[PDB]
DNA sequence: AGTACTTGAGCT
RNA sequence: GACCAGGAA
DNA sequence: AGCTCAAGTACTTTCCGGTCA
């Protein structure tokens, strides 16, 4: 998981900017483009690595404005999680259907009905929590689950988790 | 070869016979145009514009509709190279001015 | 403007002609596409969720479209559908259709060749698509059976089994729309002595086609992905959305809609006799009755201007306006809206002669001087200047007509309350008037030379003529028997440097088309100048002095 | 070469493919009589090497499609004896440059 | 794929093309408020002010020039001859 | 006024090619479509605001790009279509030479 | 029809002429290379002539008393006299001026002279006369050496083609054939030393200035020659009015290639 | 505008198949195992478990900085605040996902420092286990292989029981502490 | 407006 | 707005 | 019946009063 990956990005620039502060204003517009982006194709675009050699390349004046078109080439730390992915995380949110949990920038939803039987929900709790014949869990806790699947909206992935199984569960 | 030669001269006998004078070049150009195909190619609806240039280049002199009929069902791929086609798609064409690209070189803009 | 999207901004590569296979077109329409009514939700006027739009475009101009959601001026259209009742031939591909027929088996659809004759595999190694398919065509049209055994290539004694099917080729000709077949028969080894006599149907032509091998409609000049010989055949049938087909409605309580609007009411229309005609009791020719129908108007709806005989007309006489018809150029959508288009920005008038311009100026009349607009941005270097004209106003010369903020949204000097109280900001624009030496094109047609359009410096002046010098006279082929002139104006700072850069007067005067200058003196001034330089001419100091001044260069000696 | 009076009958015309990789060209006596490559418009042509011709397509960046081309049929084609594929190199006089290089490719 | 600089092979002077497309597109960015490589001496229009950029070979633009076959030759303006 | 067929030639004779763009978009028919990267048509929904996409039936609902091509272009594309011919649009290309 | 068949038609970046497929149609502009403007009609006077007056006209002889050039001419006069090494150089000189004369007479067999060439160099000296205010007396201050490879050297600089790679080399001689004879001619040693009467520093003008002007001459990569041509064809055609048909319909005849011309005719 | 990569593929029309993505190691073709970097030359798939991970960005974070800087002229609770400021010198602040990240990251590395994570990197990159793997066995603890090759389904026959169990013993070793 | 190609049909 | 018709440098 | 042709077809510029849903 957690990838480094090798990424390009197209980026206009409008003419009053052709002075010496030019690439400067560059890598800048990329970090405020790109830098905790979230797309389905790549995942979370977490942070843009090695800003020192940010690959500038020389860019194409457009014709009918005057704008130039830079393709520039970078690389980052990304997050793309997938399904029958283990992951650690913190529990966030608990309700009466479940709770989410917390995976860097991610979060994962655990239903009631992914967990063990005879782990059940505590409404009468501060804070609500899931209570077990030998385990607690809310807001707090720690959590190992298998992400049994992703969907993708807008800036962010959310999936569906499960401590189910073997060796997943509280932490 | 010789044909060609015979072309051009026919062809300058057109012009100069009306007493006027035209630039080697140009005639030599379009003699060439008729030639360098093979033998002797029209310059007419089913000589030149029958060629493999660009379907929507083609399509925009005589045989338009059944050109386009023909670019479909045989999956013609339009280059764009003409100048045509970028005229039809609202593009600068490769036509002087745009014969060639303009970039910012980051380094001199420094450098001044 | 129209408005802005975060979509990525391209050029256009490549276009990649194909052809629609049905699950495409089922596949990007919005609609079918169900009813021949256009809208009047029953008289209500308002779509019908069954013709334009149960989804497609939008009429009304007020109230946005139903997809989308953007408004006319934005929202291109959107497709629809409606499916045939039965396949029908694209009017197109009649032509390749037949003559594919003539190259496969009839019956299996291997082709009727291969590598198994020399020639065929000669043909077959033909580089070019459509050459070859030619060269095949002309092979396989003679082979009037699918042979199963073939004398192999290393003698003809062992015969080596192809493929399958025995059966004979039907010989085929078109009867207009139809395609009927004629095999040879057998009874005795005779036959014909009066052979087998039935058209192909559709159906049928489109199963052959379909059991056409990949690689075998390779060969011929087809591609597995973008064009099948199948998609030659219509069985679903993409439906253009109100932007191509308009309703000019004149008035309110008169629709008024268009010829492709019709035709496809009526494609609608035959189709539903033809589907409740099968679906019902099915009296076997009053459905090949309705087949036939809608192969016509699905004919006619792409071409009606068809050589064999009859010419689809809206009821009044007038023909239909086929799709085709549309394109078909000089006036018509390649040629004469796409090659050429009328423009913006252009003016025209009468044209006199003037012996007092320069060479590279033109006299523009003031009324059009204030009528044609520059797009100029606010910048330091004309802030004040440009105020000046804006203040000064659209109907006063030096003036300006518009101002355009930042936020893409456009000012009226002519009305705008504040158009006194105005305060222009870096980076807008002002609309301003053509101005003394902005660079201009000036046109004379028929437009034969480059030297028919030539840029020149603007000189604003009365009257409402363009005036020109007199020496340009001859490369734009003109004089002052009444001829009139374009003018365009170019709108960037970039157009500008291109026409006086490249194609200003002075740059034309030399000229490629014959290595010698393409203007010079001529008329009254050559007349003169002749007069002037005899041996008998001499003139007095008084004279001499204004000749000598009246030279606008002169070291004043 | 078979150079032949009046016709080669279509019979015997089958066996000439019919022997690689040599190769049989024929030519009719009546043709011959005058030779048309000392004609006043008939240009030098040259037949290249491979390796000629691989340098001329490099040096001019191009695929053989884009070369100018002679039928192999051509009168000055069967001269030379072309095969398809085979590039000459023509060299004819200049009303402006004086000399002027050409090259057709074999079809 | 571009031609190392060390192996270009066309005109080392600027075509009337390249110096209109060059002197268009400054003054348009000029005329965009972009920064300026020269001192205006008073100057105040775009073109003015870049066939002045030009005449001091200030102006930080490259023409890529392509071959018929895709490839290409970069020059800088800097580095082309202006005899045009 | 027209701005017609010979009117272009006159320009691509001078190799003024911009002020042949400009003539032929800015001063007249110039418009703006969404199109699929897949397939390769205007089929792209652009509801350009609430910033969504997508061509249904490519399923795309990312690889989607703009251009500025003539309205009368625009108009040609779907006039094809209409008649069941695909002129794909695209912005990149394969076959070099 | 004329247009529409050559519009995509221009040269490119390496002077080649292609269309939109990238065909080579012309392999160098214009068989030349040359813009069509910077052209004007030039006598090769080397082509025609009395064998007789050709040789008196080009042919230095320091070998001998009375084909000398006397010091009149030059400083140099009085000691290149009998100068072996030098007259080596001369017989180049003219050995090439002769060859040109032959090549000459292949290229244009009726003996037509006049020819539009690129650079008009008649124009050129008049102008380093009147701008050196040389004087038709004091002897040059030229050497043979100073002349013969004056010319030699600005050959090489007339460039058409650029290439480092013998085909390109070659095209760029054969490009360069015809002018650099025309140059020959008028920059003969006797011709320049005799006629023109320059100074060394007149000549060295002449020649920068000749050098330039070529270099001015080359067509520019991105001209669009196909509508020129077409154009430059077209428009004449529409100031149009043994009798063989022409003018406008046998110009109909023609690029039609039709298969039955009017005027069928052999010239025997 | 958004984000391309390297992945040349030139989808022509046929849309489909998107095929799922599992720990059947069928990941993206975003992430298969070959790579192509902006040298063109092919490269190995690049994954980190944390810590590899939280040393990455702490370090690009902090040679940004270092940048900002240079062009201006002219105990893990205990590196939590540290790391938030990090963010609050380099980062745009908006981009609340590197911050969450970096709580998470600093709060469930395995090795805090350097080396011992280089040491790791050793001890699993020989094992020639997908980099999928790799890294899920440098980010989850554990000691049963059973424990290992049921979260890290993936594994399996890939490697014996006890060698997998050896490792997992030695990483349990450098199991740096707070 | 005359030539193009291409269709068509009639005759031996 | 289709479409038809007539008349101009 | 097929196969040859002559005889058949459609197709090849910028401006500025009527009838049709
Ligand atoms: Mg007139
Ligand atoms: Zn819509
Ligand atoms: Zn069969
Ligand atoms: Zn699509």
């Amino acid at each position: 998981m957690f990838f480094i990956k090798d990424l390009s990005l197209n980026i206009t620039l409008h003419p009053s900017f052709f002075g010496p502060r030019m690439k400067q204003y560059l890598k800048t517009k990329l970090l405020e483009e790109v830098e905790g982006s979230c797309t389905g194709k790549f995942g979370y675009i977490l942070c843009v690595l090695d800003y020192d050699n940010i690959d500038i390349q020389r860019g194409r004046i457009l014709p009918t404005d005057g704008s130039a078109e830079f393709n520039v080439k970078y690389r980052a730390v990304v997050f793309k999680p997938f399904k029958g992915e283990v992951v650690d995380g913190t529990v966030v949110s608990c309700s009466q259907h479940g709770f989410e949990v917390q995976v860097g920038p991610m979060k994962v939803f655990v239903t009631k009905h992914l967990m063990p039987q005879d782990l059940t929900f505590n409404a009468g709790s501060n804070p609500p929590s899931y209570q077990s014949s030998e385990d607690v869990i809310t807001i707090k806790s720690r959590i190992r689950v298998k992400i049994e699947g992703c969907i993708s909206q807008v800036s962010s992935i959310h999936a569906i988790g499960s401590i189910k199984e073997d060796y997943l569960g509280a932490i | 070869e010789a044909g060609r030669a015979a072309l051009y001269k026919e062809v300058y006998n057109v012009i100069a016979s009306d007493g006027s004078y035209v630039n080697y070049r140009h005639m030599a150009l379009l003699v060439d145009v008729m030639t360098t195909q093979g033998g002797l190619t029209s310059v007419t609806r089913h000589g030149f514009n029958r060629s493999n240039t660009g379907a929507l280049m083609r399509c925009s002199f005589e045989e338009t509709v059944e050109i386009l009929f023909e670019a479909g069902a045989s999956a013609e791929l339009d280059d764009c190279r003409g100048v045509s086609e970028n005229v039809i798609l609202g593009q600068m064409a490769p036509i002087g001015t745009g014969a060639f690209d303009v970039m910012i070189d980051e380094e001199s803009l420094v450098k001044y | 403007g129209q408005q802005y999207s975060s979509a990525p901004l391209r050029t256009v590569k490549e276009v990649q002609f194909g052809l629609f296979s049905p699950e495409e077109v089922r596949a990007i329409s919005v609609a079918k596409i169900r009813f021949p009514e256009t809208m009047d939700e029953t008289q209500t006027r308002a779509k019908i969720g069954g013709l334009n739009d149960p989804r497609l475009g939008s009429i009304d101009r007020n109230l946005k479209c139903q997809t989308c959601q953007e408004g006319m001026n934005e929202c291109p259209g959107h497709f629809g559908h409606i499916d045939l009742a039965k396949p029908v031939f694209h009017v197109g591909f009649i032509a390749k259709i037949k003559k594919v027929c003539e190259c496969v088996c009839m019956h299996c659809g291997k082709l009727l060749l291969d590598e198994h004759n020399e020639l065929m595999r000669q043909a077959l190694a033909i580089k070019d698509s459509k050459k070859r398919f030619a060269a095949i065509w002309t092979l396989c049209k003679t082979k009037m059976v699918c042979e199963t055994d073939v004398p192999s290539e290393d003698d003809p004694t062992q015969l080596v089994s192809r493929g399958g099917c025995g059966n004979t080729q039907p010989t085929i000709r078109k009867d207009g729309l139809k395609l009927v077949g004629s095999w040879k028969k057998d009874r005795a080894t005779g036959d014909a002595d009066e052979p087998e006599l039935r058209v192909l149907s559709t159906e049928e032509i489109l199963n052959i086609f379909k059991h056409i091998s990949v690689k075998d409609f390779t060969s011929l000049g087809f591609n597995e992905v973008f064009s099948r010989p199948e998609w030659m055949i219509l069985t679903c049938l993409p439906v253009p959305p109100p932007p191509v087909r308009p309703s000019i409605s004149f008035n309110e309580s008169q629709r008024g809609e268009d010829d492709l609007t019709f035709k496809l009411a009526d494609i609608l229309k035959a189709n539903i006799s033809l589907e409740t005609l099968e679906h019902n009791g099915a009296p076997h020719h009053a459905i090949e009755e309705a087949e036939s129908l809608l192969q016509f108007h699905v004919a006619t709806y792409m071409d009606n201007d068809i050589a064999g005989q009859p010419q689809a007309l809206q009821k009044s006489g007038r023909p239909v306006k086929s799709i085709r018809a549309r394109l078909k150029g000089k006036e018509g959508r390649i040629r004469g809206n796409l090659m050429g288009k009328r423009v913006d920005f252009s003016a025209r008038t009468v044209i006199s002669g003037d012996p007092n311009l320069e060479l590279d100026q033109v006299g523009v009349p003031k009324s059009i001087a204030k009528t044609l607009t520059y797009p100029e941005v606010v910048t330091p270097y004309n802030i004040d200047r440009l105020t000046q004209l804006v203040r000064n106003g659209p109907n006063e010369h030096p003036g300006a007509k518009y101002v355009i903020r930042d936020s893409g949204d456009r000012i009226d000097l002519r009305y705008s309350k504040r158009a006194g109280d105005i305060q222009l900001q870096y980076g807008w624009k002002v609309e301003r008037h053509i101005m003394d030496n902005d660079p201009v094109l000036f046109n004379r047609q028929p437009s034969l030379h480059k030297m028919s359009m030539m840029a020149h410096r603007v000189k604003v002046i009365p009257y409402s003529t363009f005036r020109l010098n007199l020496s340009v006279t001859s490369p734009y082929n003109a004089d002052f028997d009444g001829d009139e002139m374009n003018l365009h104006v170019p709108q960037s700072e970039e157009t500008r440097a291109e026409l006086s850069q490249l194609c200003a007067v002075p740059l034309q005067i030399v000229s490629p088309q014959s290595n010698k200058p393409c203007m010079g003196i001529v008329q009254d001034t050559l007349c003169g100048i002749r007069k002037l330089t005899l041996r008998d001419t001499f003139i007095e100091l008084d004279q001499v002095l204004n000749m000598l001044y009246w030279v606008p260069d002169w070291d004043g000696v | 070469i078979f150079v032949y009076q009046n016709n080669i009958t279509p019979s015997a015309m089958k066996l000439v493919p019919s022997i690689p990789p040599a190769t049989i060209e024929t030519f009719n006596e009546a043709a011959l009589v005058v030779n048309i490559t000392h004609h006043e418009l008939v240009p030098k042509h040259i037949r290249l090497s491979s390796d000629e011709k691989r340098e001329l397509l490099k040096r001019y960046r191009l695929k053989e499609s884009q070369l100018p081309r002679i039928q192999r049929a051509d009168p000055v084609a069967l001269y030379l004896g072309l095969k398809r594929g085979e590039v000459v190199k023509i060299i004819r006089k200049s009303e402006t440059s004086g000399r002027y290089a050409s090259y057709r490719i074999c079809m | 794929k571009a031609i190392p600089k060390d192996q270009r092979a066309t005109t080392p002077y600027m075509t009337k093309y390249e110096r209109a497309r060059i002197l268009g597109t400054r003054a348009l960015q000029i005329s965009m408020n972009a920064p300026v490589f020269v001192d205006l001496e008073g100057e105040t229009d775009p073109l003015r002010i870049a066939m002045k950029e030009l005449a001091e070979k200030k102006i930080p633009l490259v023409i890529r020039r392509y071959l018929p076959d895709g490839s290409f030759e970069d020059w800088s303006v800097e580095e082309l001859i202006v005899d045009l | 006024l027209r701005f017609g067929e010979m009117e272009r030639d006159c320009m691509i004779a001078h190799g003024a090619a911009s002020f042949l763009k400009e003539r032929l978009m800015e001063a007249s028919d110039a418009f703006r479509v969404h199109i699929c990267g897949i397939c390769g048509l205007m089929t792209v929904i652009a509801k350009l605001n609430h910033n969504q996409f997508e061509c249904k039936g490519c399923d795309n609902k990312i690889d989607i790009y703009q251009i500025h091509i003539p309205y009368a272009a625009k108009l040609l594309f779907q006039e094809l279509m209409a008649m069941n011919i695909t002129p794909r649009l695209y912005t990149d290309r394969s076959r070099d030479f | 029809r004329l247009v529409k068949a050559l519009e995509d038609i221009m040269v490119h970046y390496d002077n080649t002429t292609r269309n939109s497929l990238g065909n080579v149609i012309q392999f160098i502009y214009g068989e030349d290379g040359m813009d069509a403007a910077h052209i004007e009609k030039q006598s090769l006077d080397t082509i025609g002539g009395s064998d007789a007056a050709f040789e008196k006209r080009y042919r230095v002889d320091l070998l001998n008393t009375d084909h000398t050039l006397d010091p009149s001419l030059l400083e140099s006069g009085s000691e290149i006299l009998g100068d072996l090494k030098l007259q080596v150089l001369l017989d180049e000189e003219y050995k090439q001026l002769v060859k040109d004369r032959k090549f000459l007479r292949e290229v244009f067999v009726d003996g037509e002279a006049n020819w539009p060439l690129p650079v008009n160099i008649r124009r050129i000296i008049q102008n380093a006369q009147q701008t050196f205010h040389i004087d038709h007396t004091k002897p040059s201050d030229l050497t043979i050496k100073d002349i013969v490879l004056g010319v030699k050297d600005l050959q090489e600089n007339l460039l058409v083609l650029r290439g480092k790679n013998e085909i390109i080399q070659n095209a760029q001689r054969d490009a360069v054939t015809l002018f650099c004879c025309l140059l020959r001619s008028r920059l003969a040693t006797r011709r320049v030393l005799q006629e023109y009467r320059l100074t060394k520093q007149a000549f060295d003008w002449v020649l920068s200035n000749i050098e330039a002007q070529f270099l001015r001459s080359v067509v520019h990569p991105g001209e669009m020659v196909g509508v020129l041509a077409a154009q430059s064809i077209g428009e004449p055609a529409t100031q149009m009015t043994k009798k063989v048909t022409s003018g406008v319909p046998r110009l109909k005849e023609i690029l039609n290639v039709a298969k039955n011309m009017k005027t069928p005719s052999l010239t025997v | 505008v958004s984000t391309s990569t390297f992945q040349t593929r030139r989808r022509r029309l046929k849309k489909v198949e998107e095929e799922e993505n599992a720990a059947t190691l069928q990941l993206g073709q975003e992430f298969q195992l070959k790579q192509i970097n902006h040298q063109g030359e092919e490269e190995e798939l690049i994954a980190l478990n944390l810590s590899e991970a939280r040393l990455v960005i702490k370090e690009a974070l902090v040679e940004r900085r270092r940048a900002f800087k240079r062009s201006q002229k002219k105990t893990r609770e205990k590196e939590l605040e540290s790391i938030d400021v990090l963010l609050e010198q380099t980062t745009g602040g908006n981009n609340k996902d590197l911050k969450n990240t970096m709580q998470y990251l600093t709060n469930f590395s395995r090795f805090r420092d350097q080396e011992t994570v280089g040491a790791v990197i050793q001890l699993l990159k020989s094992t020639g286990l997908h980099p999928f793997e790799v890294a899920q066995l440098g980010s989850l603890a554990c000691d049963t292989a059973d424990e290992a090759k049921t979260l890290i389904p993936s594994l399996n026959n890939k490697i014996s029981d006890d060698e997998l169990e050896r490792i997992l013993k030695e990483l349990s070793n450098l199991e740096t502490l707070y």
